[PDB]
RNA sequence: UUGUUAGGACCUAAACUCAAUAACGAAAGUAAUUCUAGUCAUUUAUAAUACACGACAGCUAAGACCCAAACUGGGAUUAGAUACCCCACUAUGCUUAGCCAUAAACCUAAAUAAUUAAUUAACAAAACUAUUUGCCAGAGAACUACUAGCCAUAGCUUAAAACUCAAAGGAC
């Protein structure tokens, strides 16, 4: 049976390093209105907007591109004694996956 | 970028002599105060003014000045129709920003804590 | 014991730090237009380190040089001189809305 | 009658006292399970607290020998055109191929950090991977 | 292609002329406001006098000299004695930072003057003279 | 007064919108901080009244920018709630 | 009931359902006027329906979540669901 | 008198912006420019009856004087107004020497070396150990009386008792 350490070396998100400009693929699994839940595979989801093209495309399901920018939106303010995480990632919506 | 609270408040740790005396604790509270009211201002001054220039040349007779009392009309009925559709349609909308108790229930939602949870 | 345990090393992907615009470059007196890129364009003053966005250390040294020249008759005190108002913008400040 | 203190004691302990005290003539249903499998810890009340002056937490950052191999990949060509695919659990992406044929070439006995990142480049090349050493 | 905020530079050579004139030859409006009363001097560009007025000389006294609307009279009244002697554009250096600083400005524009730029000149020490102490109120 | 004139704080009236070229004018001043040090230069502030109102507006500025921070963070969690009716 | 524990069992039973059905319409994809003259059931109506004490809030809320349902694309055994919850208003 | 002066003289006084900076100095204090001189190694804590300093105000002699300004005079306010507001003006703030040695001189937190768990009287700026010196022992009487020292003479430091009370005081 394959150890806990091996399968954080080998994981993906391991392998991706850095989460910051970085390119992944996410799937819409909910949408309210104009907005779009994207899971990309990390802890949070995150929380983009239907583009004005192909608006009608982005349905529940359909996998997407991505381009990351933090997978936990956190910041200690004044006066605070432990982060202030919206439990919610940093995403650009870039379009849809071709199947191919 | 915020200015630096570092070496500021008279501290255990800090050698020197404070730069900064707070009146109140700085820590964010979780809500924002209420913005004070703002007033607008006079609409129709110059055409009002016109109107009156007119009289006085005229002793204050309307048969000289009836264009110019026309003038200040139409620049009265706009206006009057004018905030009529404004505080009917923006003020309801609040579309731009938050309100202060919208704004503090959005603060409360994630407020921020001074003491360990 | 385990060869896939984490190694102990310096962060590989630690960013760099930002230097300011006028890192390792020698502000002198004498040059006078580059001094003239951190004052104001109708009043002469001379900028804050948050319109400037110069570190403490180079802000220190636009301002001994934007003093020493105007006290030696290089600079002017009260404008910026009309020759150096087409130089490129370093300063985050806008007049005109 | 109980025992409403939840910073003195557990569960456990404050529900053995009661029973020994003689006002719990009933032992919970819960109990006997408790006393065969307690879990690690004890469940007792502790006030969380700052730490003070040089004291540091034990957190080992979780860095890997191949990250000094993606770093360099990353800066000299960034991330893969291709789009990571993190819902796969064995996904290769185009940076882990490179540190793949890294380490073979590393295995015969480069030594040069040079040579093993242009020879690797080479090596993808031939695959047919397109690997833009971009700059910008 | 755009209009220039900045003035002309003295010394260079300028396509912009007013009245066949150009911006060193341009008749100076200086405006003395002050919290109290809001005087007037017109002067050509050799820094001869043409007209002069002020609240006061308007007729204006006490608290009323010291008004939006009083400025305003004072710059028709200058305005007119410098359209008589012959002067069509100004160059307005507004001292002061008093009420009648924009209304003084205002009357000019009613009073036939056509304003090609302005300037403050507002006394700003360097470190200067102890101001008097703060009253208590 | 050694200077040249009309060089220093001077503005062009741009097709007569003198009202627009004197609103430039003070927005400069403001911009430039001449406006409060005009105001505060009508009397003497004391050096040690000096030291405390500059004290007293540095702890304002650092809460009221701090505080805009916190806003803009959470101005994108303000959206149609997407769990209603639990 | 497995809500006892709610302090309202009754009240989040139902909203319980109509949290279901909603998702089920949302996951699974015309005129919505299919009633007309009628009225949303008042508090006291409800109240009865229940057979528990509601708040104000508690209203408001099941009220937004039926709207919810209507909003989106309804078979004929939704319609017959909020058709229990509007009364027919005797104009 | 006033406004303007790309006119002349003066070099009195004070140092905008930078400063959203937080440096230097034992403290007091110190930020216009330039140059000269210049801070530095005692293991560390611990000192008076000695030595050297010490904001502001004040004293002595001679100068300076733009502006400010106790006092004083005039105007107003008020029942009165020896005030708050307005005007004028002096001691004084400046310089050269000497004196005086007091501040809410308080960052109300002595200095040094730690420690952050075995740890909330309240509030304030988390708790707490060791070392050495200083200081405190109910309130008022009392920043007083007397004594001695001092360039101080309506002064400073040092500092009681009688007598009175059953409280005073701190935080909430
Ligand atoms: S950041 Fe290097 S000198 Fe400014
Ligand atoms: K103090
Ligand atoms: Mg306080
Ligand atoms: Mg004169
Ligand atoms: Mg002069
Ligand atoms: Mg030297
Ligand atoms: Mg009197
Ligand atoms: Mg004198
Ligand atoms: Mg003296
Ligand atoms: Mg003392
Ligand atoms: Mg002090
Ligand atoms: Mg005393
Ligand atoms: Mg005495
Ligand atoms: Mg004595």
């Amino acid at each position: 049976v394959e150890s806990f350490a091996s399968m954080l070396r080998h994981s993906p998100l391991t392998q991706l390093g850095p989460a910051k400009d970085k390119l992944v693929i996410g799937r819409i699994f909910h949408i309210v209105e104009d907005d779009l839940y994207i899971d990309f595979g990390g802890k949070f989801h995150c929380v983009c907007k239907r583009p004005d093209v192909d608006g009608e495309k982005y349905q529940r399901g359909t996998r997407v591109r991505l381009r990351l920018l933090d997978l936990e939106l956190t910041s200690r303010f004044l006066g605070g004694t432990t982060d202030t995480t919206i439990l919610e990632a940093d995403a650009v919506l870039l379009g849809l996956q071709e199947i191919r | 970028a915020t200015p630096s609270l570092r070496g500021r408040l008279a501290r255990f740790a800090n050698p020197g002599k404070p730069i900064l005396k707070p009146n109140k604790p700085l820590i964010l509270a979780n809500r924002v105060g209420n913005r004070r009211r703002e007033k607008g201002e006079a609409t129709c001054i110059t055409e009002m003014s016109m109107m009156m220039a007119c009289w006085k040349q005229n002793e204050f007779r309307d048969e000289a000045c009836r264009k110019e009392i026309q003038d200040f009309f139409d620049c009265s009925s706009r206006a009057q129709e004018a905030r009529k559709m404004r505080s009917i349609q923006e003020s309801l909308g609040q579309s731009e920003s938050l309100s202060p108790h919208k704004m503090t229930k959005l603060l409360q939602r994630f407020p921020n804590k001074s003491h360990l949870i | 014991s385990n060869e896939d345990l984490p190694v102990p090393m310096e962060n590989p992907y630690k960013e760099p730090l930002k230097k300011c615009v006028l890192c390792e470059k020698r502000v002198d007196y004498k040059n006078v237009q580059l001094l003239s890129q951190f004052i104001s364009p109708f009043t002469g003053c001379i900028y804050g380190r948050h319109i400037t966005g110069l570190c403490g250390k180079k802000q220190r040294e636009i301002t001994k040089a934007i003093k020493r020249a105007q006290k030696m008759g290089f600079m002017p005190v009260t404008y910026k001189d009309p020759a150096y108002l087409k130089d490129p913008r370093v300063c985050n400040i806008r007049y005109r809305e | 009658a109980g025992s409403r203190l939840e910073t003195v004691g557990s569960v456990f302990s404050r529900t053995r006292d009661l029973m020994r005290a003689g006002v719990l003539k009933e032992k919970p249903l819960w109990y006997d399970i408790y006393k065969a499998f307690p879990p690690l810890r004890e469940p007792v009340f502790r006030r969380p607290r700052l730490r003070y002056g040089k004291a540091k937490a034990d957190i080992q950052d979780i860095f890997y020998q191949e990250d000094q191999i993606r770093a360099k990949f990353f800066a000299t060509y960034g991330s893969g055109q291709k789009a990571f695919d993190l819902f796969n659990p064995n996904f290769k992406s185009t940076c882990q191929r490179f540190v793949e044929k890294y380490t073979e070439l590393q295995n015969l006995g480069e030594t040069d950090e040079e040579k093993l990142f242009v020879e690797t480049g080479k090596a993808l090349l031939a695959e047919g991977i397109i690997l833009r050493r971009v700059r910008e | 292609s755009r209009f220039s905020l900045y003035p002309p530079v003295p010394g260079q050579e300028s396509s912009l002329q007013w009245a066949g004139m150009k911006f060193e030859d341009v008749p100076i409006a200086h405006i003395k406001a002050t919290y109290n009363n809001t005087q007037i001097q017109v002067v050509s560009a050799t820094n001869a006098s043409l007209a002069r007025a002020s609240c006061g000389t308007e007729g204006f006294r006490n608290a009323k000299k010291g008004t939006g609307i009083a400025a305003q009279t004072a710059g028709i009244a200058a305005a007119a004695k410098a359209t008589g002697k012959g002067v069509t554009h100004i160059r307005v250096v507004v001292k002061g930072m008093g009420p009648g600083r924009w209304s003084a400005i205002k009357g000019l524009t009613m009073g036939g003057l056509e304003v090609i730029s302005i300037t403050d000149n507002t006394p700003v020490p360097h470190x200067g003279c102890r101001p008097r102490k703060a009253r208590r109120l | 007064a050694k200077h040249l004139k009309f060089i220093a704080r001077t503005v062009m009236v741009q097709e007569g919108n003198v009202e627009g070229a004197y609103r430039t004018l003070n927005r400069i001043l403001t911009t430039d901080g001449l406006t409060e040090v005009i105001s505060r230069r009508r009397y003497y502030e004391k050096p040690c009244r000096r030291r405390q109102r500059e004290s007293y507006e540095t702890c304002r500025r650092i809460y009221n920018m701090e505080m805009a921070r916190k806003i803009n963070f959470l101005m994108r969690k303000n959206r149609a709630d997407p769990w209603l009716g639990c | 009931h497995f809500l006892f524990y709610t302090g309202k069992q009754s009240y989040y039973s139902l909203m319980h359902d109509v949290y279901g059905k909603v998702m089920q319409l949302e996951k699974h994809r015309a005129e919505s006027r299919d009633l007309i003259g009628s009225r949303w059931l008042i508090k006291e109506e409800l109240e009865e329906m229940l057979v528990e004490k509601l708040s104000d809030e508690d209203y408001a809320q099941f009220i937004r979540l039926l709207e919810k349902l209507l909003t989106l694309p309804c078979g004929p055994a939704e319609e017959e669901f909020v058709q229990r919850f509007r009364r027919s208003v005797t104009i």
